[PDB]
RNA sequence: AGGUUUUGCGCGAGUGUUUGGGUGUAAAACCCGCACGCGUAAUGAAAGUGAACGUAGGUGAGAGCUUCGGCGCAUCAUCGA
RNA sequence: AGACUAAUCGAACCAUCUAGUAGCUGGUUACCGCCGAAGUUUCCCUCAGGAUAGCAGUGUCGACCUUCAGUUUUAUGAGGUAAAGCGAAUGAUUAGGGACUCGGGGGCGUUUAGCCUUCAUCCAUUCUCAAACUUUAAAUAUGUAAGAAGCCCUUGUUACUUAACUGAACGUGGGCAUUCGAAUGUAUCGACACUAGUGGGCCAUUUUUGGUAAGCAGAACUGGCGAUGCGGGAUGAACCG
RNA sequence: AGGUGUCCUAAGGGGGGCUCAUGGAGAACAGAAAUCUCCAGUAGAACAAAAGGGUAAAAGUCCCCUUGAUUUUGAUUUUCAGUGUGAAUACAAACCAUGAAAGUGUGGCCUAUCGAUCCUUUAGUCCCUCGAAAUUUGAGGCUAGAGGUGCCAGAAAAGUUACCACAGGGAUAACUGGCUUGUGGCGGCCAAGCGUUCAUAGCGACGUCGCUUUUUGAUCCUUCGAUGUCGGCUCUUCCUAUCAUACCGAAGCAGAAUUCGGUAAGCGUUGGAUUGUUCACCCACUAAUAGGGAACGUGAGCUGGGUUUAGACCGUCGUGAGACAG
RNA sequence: ACAUACGACCAUACCUAGUGGAAAACUCGGGAUCCCGUCCGCUCUCCCAUAGAUAAGCCACUAAGGGCGGGGUUAGUACUCAGGUCGGUGACGACUGGGGAAUCCCCCGUGUUGUAUGU
C-alpha cells in the first residue's frame, strides 16, 4: 500500500534537543592539507628554532 | 528529478546584468594569507577551482595558500551537528572579507584611547553601548507653527 | 508550569565509594572530615578520587613515579591513590617517599630496598594533612585494551573485534584498494 | 543479525549439541576410584615400585 | 510558542505566566521585548511601584537559591562590592536605572505575582491599543502591578 | 573512436624512467586456463550429482566494452595498459579527418 | 557456551590450584607443580625485519604542589623522533 | 466424477524427524520514584521487515575550563521569492495613426521614380500577460565578526619564496589594563562508554502542488495530538485557556 | 517540459591571426537565394549531444606544433552514514607538450554519460611461496587495469489453479454508510431570438448562480477471528421536485378541450404479453395509472430466476495446464 | 593644466551629429634591401623622421541628442513578519505592533584617479 515519501517535520526539534554541537578550536590547527612543500620548510624551520631556543639558555644568549 | 553539482544555481553562478566578458584584475593582485577571512562569491565565467553551491555566499578563514587557489575553512550545518569543511577555491571565486573591520579599526581606536586616557588622567569608554533613549529637549514653534491634519474623505481616482 | 528545559538533574559524579571495603569507608570517613575542616584543594581531590571505580584508578609504576621526581620534585612526598606497580625497565630505583592506596610487593620491596619510604593514605593524612610538599600523580587512563576498541569507524584506525589476528580476519574489501576501496 | 560492534559470532551449536554434552560431576568419584586402583597395585606389586624405569 | 519567542522569554527570565522582570531601555532590549509582544505586557514603573515590588515580592539569587530580602544584610553581602548595601539602595538603583543596575535587576530573583484582584480586560490577549492587555501601556502598567502585587 | 598507432609517453622501465615512444595495440583477455585454481575448484564441484552448482548470469545489459590500449615501448619492450571509456566502434591507425 | 562494556574484588608484568597429583572428618575443605592459555611487540600476502638524538622530545592548555622563580598528573590539540 | 481407497482423498491412516520455520496474529504476571521518545536520514528482491544515523536512558570522568546561547544590537556578505515591468531583452497579445516608394498584389490618365488602391515592412504611440521571462526588487529567514590563542615594538629558525633577509610560517625578549573592549541570560559546560524503543503517523496557521472537489492525495516552517489529564466550545485527539 | 547508457586523436593540450548571426548599399551571366566589396552589427552565431549558466584580440573560427587522455601516492568537494560508487577541486614526485616569455595543460568550457566480493585474464620486478633439499615446467601470492551485475550497494529462475491450502490485512479492492458532486437529475438570474403583430401567454441562445444525493465517478474513514451479496413477492411508514382528486390565479382562455402557476402529500396511483431483471416497450382499463427514501427498506420473511465453487458443452484465445466482465 | 607609456574603477567613459585644437607628444605619412608575412607590403614586419597635414585618429566644446549615472516622485503605495473567539457565505478585507519596494513621470550630471617620462 501506498505511504508517506518523505518529511523533516520533526528534525529540528530532534536537533535542538541536545544542541547544535560546533567542533571546538584549538590554538594549533592539523596542517593535513596544507601545502607540502610549505610542511617540509616549516619542519625544519621548527628543528631550528627549537635548536636555536636550547642553545640560548645553554649560551648562545640571543 | 535530479540531484546534480550546479542544481538550482541558474541565478546565484550567473553573471549580473552587464557585468559579463572580462575579468578585472585585481582579483588576481589581491594577495591572502593563512588566518584571513574571505568571501566566498563564485564567478561563473571561471569554471575552474568552483567552490560548490553551498559555499557561495559563506564567509570562512583561509588555512592553505598555493599558486592560484587558497583553502578556506568553512562550518556547515548537517543535522544535529556542525562539519569543519575544507574547500580549495580559485582566487576568482574569494573576496577579502569586512565581517571584521569593524572589530580591526574598534581594537586601534581604543589602543588610542587607553594611551590618551591614560596620559590625560581620566578613564572614557571603551565599550560601544547600544542606542538609549532620547532625552529631554525643548522643541520653539517660533517660525515653526504646526500644521493640523485631518483624515481626508474618500474619492475614485480612476 | 514554569517552562524548565531540566528539571530533577541529577549530578553525574560519584558522591561515595561503590565498594564495600570497610577499611576503605573508614578512610572515606577521614578524608570527608579533612576535605570539610580543610581549605587544602588537595584533600578534595583525594577524598574524590578515593570514591572512582578502578578502572578510573590505574596503576603507577615505579618508573612514572621516577620520571615526575625529577626537575625539584625529588624531596616531595608522591601521593597516588590507586595500586603502586613495580617495573622491570627501571635498574635503579631513587630514593622516595611514596603514599599510596596500595603497593604491589616488588614495588614495596623495591621502594623500601633502595632507602624510600612507603606511606597509606591514613599515614598521609597524619603527616600532611594539607598536602603540604606533595606530588599527586595519575595513571594513564587510556592506556588500556578496551579504549583501543572506542569509537570506532571509518579512518579513525582504532581497534576492531575480531576473533583472531592473521591474513583471513579483517583485512581484504574495505582494508585495501586491490579489494575494492580502503576504510 | 548484528546490531552493533560486535565481534562476529561463530558459536558451532547449529547441530543438535545438547545430545553430546558431557558434564564432569563424576570428577571427584573418578579421581577416587583412581587412587583405589593405584593403591591395589601398588600392594599387588608388594616390595616392587609402581613404575618402570 | 514559537522557538524564537521562547528563547527571548528565558532570556528575560520570564518562564512562567505572572513573571515580572525590572528592564533597562535599550534598543538591544527594546527589540526582544517587540518580539514578545504576543505574551508579555509592560510599561513604565513609578517609584510606589517599585518600592512596593522589592518590599513585598523582593527576593535575591543567593548561591543559586531564592531568598527573601528580609534584612539588609543580604542586600550587602550579595552587593555590597557596587555601593548597594540596603534595600533603600537596591530600589533606587532599579529606579534611576544606576551603573550597577545590570547587577541589582539579576540579583532580584523574578517577582512572581499573583492575578490581578479585579481581573484583566474582556480580551486580554489583544494589544492595549486594541482593548486588550498586551503590549506597551506605558504609565497604565502602574495600575496593573497594583492589582496584580 | 581512432587512436594512432604510436604515442610516445612515460614509460615505467627501469631504464627508461622517461617519455618514450610506444606501439599502441588491443588488449585481448587470454584464452581461460583449465589449471587455474578457480577453475579446477569449478570443475570438482561440478562433478558428481546436484546439478548447476555456481550462478550463470543472464541479465546482461552492457552494449559496449571498455577498450583496453597496451602499449609497447621501443627501447625495452616494456607493456602498459592505458584503459578509454566505453565505444561502440574502435579503430587504431585510421585515417585522420580534414 | 562464546563475545562485549560497565560495577566490586585478588594479584600485578604477570596472572590462572581444581587436565592431573597429594590429602581428607570423603562429590566439601586444604595443599602441589610441569606444561599450557591470555598478557608482556609489531608489521607484511610472504620471505622476513622488528621499536630512545633529547632528563623518553618541543609548543599551547591543564588539576595539584611550589623555595612563589616554576614543577607540571590525567587528558586534549599540535610539530617532531 | 479428480471419483473411490474404513464418516479422512487434487495423494489415506499411524508414529517419528518435531518443541519443523514464520519479516505474521494473540498473550506476556507486585508497588512506588526519577527521566523520557519515534514514525525521519542512507542502504537493503527494501515497501507489514532489518541494519545505519537521529531522538532516549543509565553510568561516569574532566579545572564545570569562565565559558556557552533555536535571542537582540552593531558592522559586514550572499539570495531572485512577494511585489513590479513589458512607450526594457525573450515570448504572448488588442487597436488605430504617420509616412516611406514602392516592398508584394491590383488598377487608372507606357520604362510615365506618372497618379491611385490593398496588404506587408518601418517608425512613436496604445490595451493586456509569463511556474519553466526579466532591467529592478522587498518582508521573513541566512554566512561571518564583536580580543588575551588579542594588540604594539625588537630580532631568531628554515632545505620554501625573493635579486636580495625579503617574504611566509613558527617563535625569543619587552610593553599594555586609571577600562578584557555590545545587550540579555547562564534554571548547566564538555567529553566518553553501553544500550532501549521507534523507523505505519495524523491535525492546524501561513506558503502551497495535483485535483471540479473531498473528513482527497503530496510537500516547507512552526506548534500540537499520538503520549494529556483539567476549565470552556452542549456533545469532540487536534480549537480557545 | 525534457535528457543519459553515448560521441571525439580531436570535438584533448599549447600558441598566433582573425570576428560571428543578421541588415543596408553596391558588382556580367546572378535572380528570393551562388561569389566579390564596403558600412553597420553586445553576440541576437558558434561551442558533439537535453536544458540552464559561461565565452569576442575567445571558450568561437582557421592555421602551426603536439599527446597533461602520461607515472606515484595522498588531501579535499557533492550525493553522504560525512560509508561505498560515479563524478569533481587544489597541491606535491617526476618527465613531457607548447609560447620569446609569463604561463597553461592530470581529457572533453561547467552542470549527466556508469559498476563490489568470488572467479578469469593481462601488465609490473636480481619480488615472495609450493613447508626434507635442489633445477626446470606448472601453480599460488603482491601492485594496477579489463571481462558485470541497467532490479544499476550488484540472486542463477516459466506458467496455471473454477480442485485448491495456510499466516494475516479493513495498511488493500468488490456491497451499505461517510466527505465531494465532475457527471447525472432538478431550479434560478440575464434575454439575443421565436412566438402573424408582442423578448417576458408560452418557449428560449451566449453567459452565469445554485440545489439534490433516486445516476455514475473520485476517496479508502468503518467492517476481511464475515454486517448474508441482484430481483421479485409481502408489508408499513416517510418525502415532495403533484400524475389524479379539492379550492384558487393567468393565457395566443367565446363554449368545449387544454396549457401555465399558487395553496396543497389528506386520499389514490391498476390488470396483462416478452424479459431473472433493474430499466424498457407494447395490449387494456382507469380520475390517474407521479417520482423517490427507509443499510441501493425488507433472505433466522419467502423464493432462488440472475450473479454462481465444484459436473458438462460450444465459440474465440492458449503448445499446454487452462482463460473469457461470452 | 596638457601629452605619452603602463594601469585602476570599467559608459558620468558608450553611440550619433557639428565646431575648434598653443607647445610637445601621438598620428596619418614615405620607401620595400635586409628580418618577416600576404592573392595584394591591405594587415603584419623592416627601413626613413626628410616632406606634407591636423583631413582623420586623439583631445576639448556643443546638442531642450539616444543611452548611462545620481536624486525626487511613484509611496508609507504594492508587498510582507507577528496578533485577535476581528469583519465577511465566500472571494477576500480592515485594524494592532513592525519592516517596507519597482515602473511611468520630473530634475541634475556626462568621468575620477595612480606611477613614470615629458610639453
Ligand atoms: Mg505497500
Ligand atoms: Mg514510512
Ligand atoms: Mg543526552
Ligand atoms: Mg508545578
Ligand atoms: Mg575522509
Ligand atoms: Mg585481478
Ligand atoms: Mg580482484
Ligand atoms: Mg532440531
Ligand atoms: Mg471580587
Ligand atoms: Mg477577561
Ligand atoms: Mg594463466
Ligand atoms: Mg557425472
Ligand atoms: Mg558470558
Ligand atoms: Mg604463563
Ligand atoms: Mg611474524
Ligand atoms: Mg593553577
Ligand atoms: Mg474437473
Ligand atoms: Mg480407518
Ligand atoms: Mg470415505
Ligand atoms: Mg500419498
Ligand atoms: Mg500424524
Ligand atoms: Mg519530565
Ligand atoms: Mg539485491
Ligand atoms: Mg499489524
Ligand atoms: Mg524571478
Ligand atoms: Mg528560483
Ligand atoms: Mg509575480
Ligand atoms: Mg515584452
Ligand atoms: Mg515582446
Ligand atoms: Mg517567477
Ligand atoms: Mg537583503
Ligand atoms: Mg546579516
Ligand atoms: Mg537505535
Ligand atoms: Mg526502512
Ligand atoms: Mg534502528
Ligand atoms: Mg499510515
Ligand atoms: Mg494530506
Ligand atoms: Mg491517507
Ligand atoms: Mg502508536
Ligand atoms: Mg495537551
Ligand atoms: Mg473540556
Ligand atoms: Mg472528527
Ligand atoms: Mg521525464
Ligand atoms: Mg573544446
Ligand atoms: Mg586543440
Ligand atoms: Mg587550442
Ligand atoms: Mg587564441
Ligand atoms: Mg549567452
Ligand atoms: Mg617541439
Ligand atoms: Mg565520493
Ligand atoms: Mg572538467
Ligand atoms: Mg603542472
Ligand atoms: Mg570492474
Ligand atoms: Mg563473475
Ligand atoms: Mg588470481
Ligand atoms: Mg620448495
Ligand atoms: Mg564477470
Ligand atoms: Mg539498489
Ligand atoms: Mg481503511
Ligand atoms: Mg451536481
Ligand atoms: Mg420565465
Ligand atoms: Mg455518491
Ligand atoms: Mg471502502
Ligand atoms: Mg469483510
Ligand atoms: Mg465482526
Ligand atoms: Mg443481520
Ligand atoms: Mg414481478
Ligand atoms: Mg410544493
Ligand atoms: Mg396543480
Ligand atoms: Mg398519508
Ligand atoms: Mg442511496
Ligand atoms: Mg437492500
Ligand atoms: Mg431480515
Ligand atoms: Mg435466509
Ligand atoms: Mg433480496
Ligand atoms: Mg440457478
Ligand atoms: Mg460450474
Ligand atoms: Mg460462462
Amino acid at each position: 500500500a501506498k505511504s508517506k515519501n518523505s518529511s523533516q517535520h520533526n528534525q529540528s526539534r530532534k536537533a535542538h534537543r541536545n544542541g547544535i554541537k560546533k567542533p571546538k578550536t584549538q590554538r594549533y590547527p592539523s596542517l593535513k592539507g596544507t601545502d607540502p612543500k610549505f610542511r617540509r620548510n616549516h619542519r625544519h624551520a621548527l628543528h631550528g628554532t627549537a635548536k636555536a631556543l636550547k642553545e640560548f639558555k645553554e649560551g648562545k644568549r640571543e | 528529478h535530479a540531484a546534480g553539482l550546479r542544481s538550482g544555481t541558474r541565478y546565484a553562478f550567473s553573471r549580473g546584468f552587464r557585468k559579463h566578458g572580462q575579468i578585472p584584475l585585481s582579483t588576481y593582485l589581491r594577495t591572502y594569507r593563512v588566518g584571513d577571512i574571505v568571501d566566498i562569491k563564485v564567478n561563473g565565467a571561471v569554471q575552474k577551482g568552483m567552490p560548490h553551491k553551498f559555499y557561495h555566499g559563506k564567509t570562512g578563514v583561509v588555512y592553505n595558500v598555493t599558486k592560484s587557489a587558497v583553502g578556506v575553512i568553512v562550518y556547515k550545518r548537517v543535522k544535529h551537528r556542525y562539519i569543519e569543511k575544507r574547500i580549495n577555491v580559485r582566487i576568482e571565486h574569494v573576496k577579502p572579507s569586512r565581517s571584521r573591520e569593524d572589530f580591526l579599526r574598534r581594537v586601534k581606536e581604543n589602543a588610542e584611547l587607553k594611551k590618551k586616557a591614560k596620559a590625560e588622567g581620566v578613564p572614557v569608554q571603551l565599550k560601544r553601548q547600544p542606542a538609549m533613549p532620547r532625552e529631554a529637549h525643548t522643541v520653539s514653534i517660533a517660525d515653526n507653527k504646526p500644521v493640523t491634519l485631518a483624515p481626508v474623505a474618500y474619492e475614485t481616482t480612476i | 508550569g514554569i517552562d524548565l528545559r531540566w528539571k530533577h538533574v541529577r549530578s553525574s559524579h560519584r558522591k561515595a565509594p561503590k565498594s564495600d571495603n570497610v577499611y576503605l569507608k573508614l578512610l572515606v570517613k577521614l578524608y570527608r572530615f579533612l576535605a570539610r575542616r580543610t581549605e587544602a584543594p588537595f584533600n578534595k581531590v583525594v577524598l574524590r578520587r578515593l570514591f572512582m571505580s578502578r578502572i578510573n584508578r590505574p596503576p603507577v609504576s615505579l618508573s612514572r613515579i621516577a620520571r615526575n621526581l625529577k626537575n625539584g620534585n625529588e624531596k616531595k612526598t608522591v601521593v597516588v591513590v590507586a595500586t603502586v606497580t613495580d617495573d622491570n625497565r627501571l635498574l635503579q630505583v631513587p630514593k622516595m617517599e611514596v603514599a599510596a592506596l596500595r603497593f604491589t610487593a616488588k614495588a614495596r620491596a623495591r621502594i623500601e630496598a633502595a632507602g624510600g619510604r612507603t606511606l597509606t593514605l591514613d599515614q598521609l593524612a597524619l603527616e600532611k594533612p594539607t598536602g603540604a610538599n606533595t606530588l599527586l600523580l595519575r595513571g594513564p587512563k587510556n592506556a588500556r585494551e578496551a579504549v583501543k576498541h572506542f569509537g570506532f569507524g571509518p579512518h579513525k584506525h582504532k581497534k576492531p573485534y575480531v576473533r583472531s589476528k592473521g591474513r583471513k580476519f579483517e583485512r581484504a574489501r574495505g582494508r585495501r584498494r586491490s579489494r575494492g576501496f580502503k576504510v | 543479525a548484528i546490531k552493533h560492534n560486535q565481534q562476529i559470532p561463530n558459536n558451532h551449536f547449529r547441530k543438535h549439541w545438547q545430545r553430546r554434552v558431557r558434564c564432569h560431576f563424576d570428577q571427584p568419584g573418578k579421581k577416587v576410584t583412581r587412587r583405589l586402583a593405584r593403591r591395589a597395585k601398588a600392594a599387588a606389586l608388594a616390595p616392587r615400585p609402581v613404575d618402570k624405569l | 510558542i514559537p522557538p524564537k519567542p521562547r528563547k527571548i522569554l528565558q532570556l528575560l527570565r520570564l518562564r512562567q505566566i505572572n513573571n515580572g522582570v525590572f528592564v533597562k531601555v535599550t534598543k538591544a532590549t527594546a527589540e526582544m521585548i517587540k518580539i514578545v509582544e504576543p505574551w508579555v505586557a509592560y510599561g513604565y514603573p513609578n517609584l510606589k511601584s517599585v518600592r512596593e515590588l522589592i518590599y513585598k515580592r523582593g527576593y535575591g539569587k543567593v548561591n543559586g537559591q531564592r531568598i527573601p530580602l528580609t534584612d539588609n544584610a543580604i542586600i550587602e553581602e550579595n552587593l555590597g562590592k557596587y555601593g548597594i548595601i540596603c534595600i533603600e539602595d537596591l530600589i533606587h538603583e532599579i529606579f534611576t536605572v544606576g551603573p550597577n543596575f545590570k547587577q541589582a535587576a539579576n540579583f532580584l530573583w523574578p517577582f512572581k505575582l499573583s492575578n490581578p484582584n479585579g481581573g484583566f480586560r474582556p480580551r486580554k490577549f489583544k494589544h492595549f491599543i486594541e482593548g486588550g492587555d498586551l503590549g506597551n501601556r506605558e504609565e497604565h502598567i502602574n495600575a496593573l502591578i497594583r492589582a496584580m502585587n | 573512436v581512432n587512436v594512432p598507432k604510436t604515442r610516445k609517453t612515460f614509460c615505467k622501465g627501469k631504464d627508461c624512467q622517461k617519455h618514450t615512444l610506444h606501439k599502441v595495440t588491443q588488449y585481448k583477455a587470454g584464452k581461460a586456463s583449465a589449471f587455474a585454481q578457480g577453475k579446477r575448484r569449478y570443475d570438482r564441484k561440478q562433478s558428481g550429482y546436484g546439478g548447476q552448482t555456481k550462478p550463470v548470469f543472464h541479465k546482461k545489459a552492457k552494449t559496449t566494452k571498455k577498450i583496453v590500449l597496451r602499449l609497447e615501448c621501443s627501447v625495452c619492450k616494456t607493456k602498459k595498459q592505458l584503459p578509454l571509456k566505453r565505444c561502440k566502434h574502435f579503430e587504431l591507425g585510421g585515417d585522420k579527418k580534414t
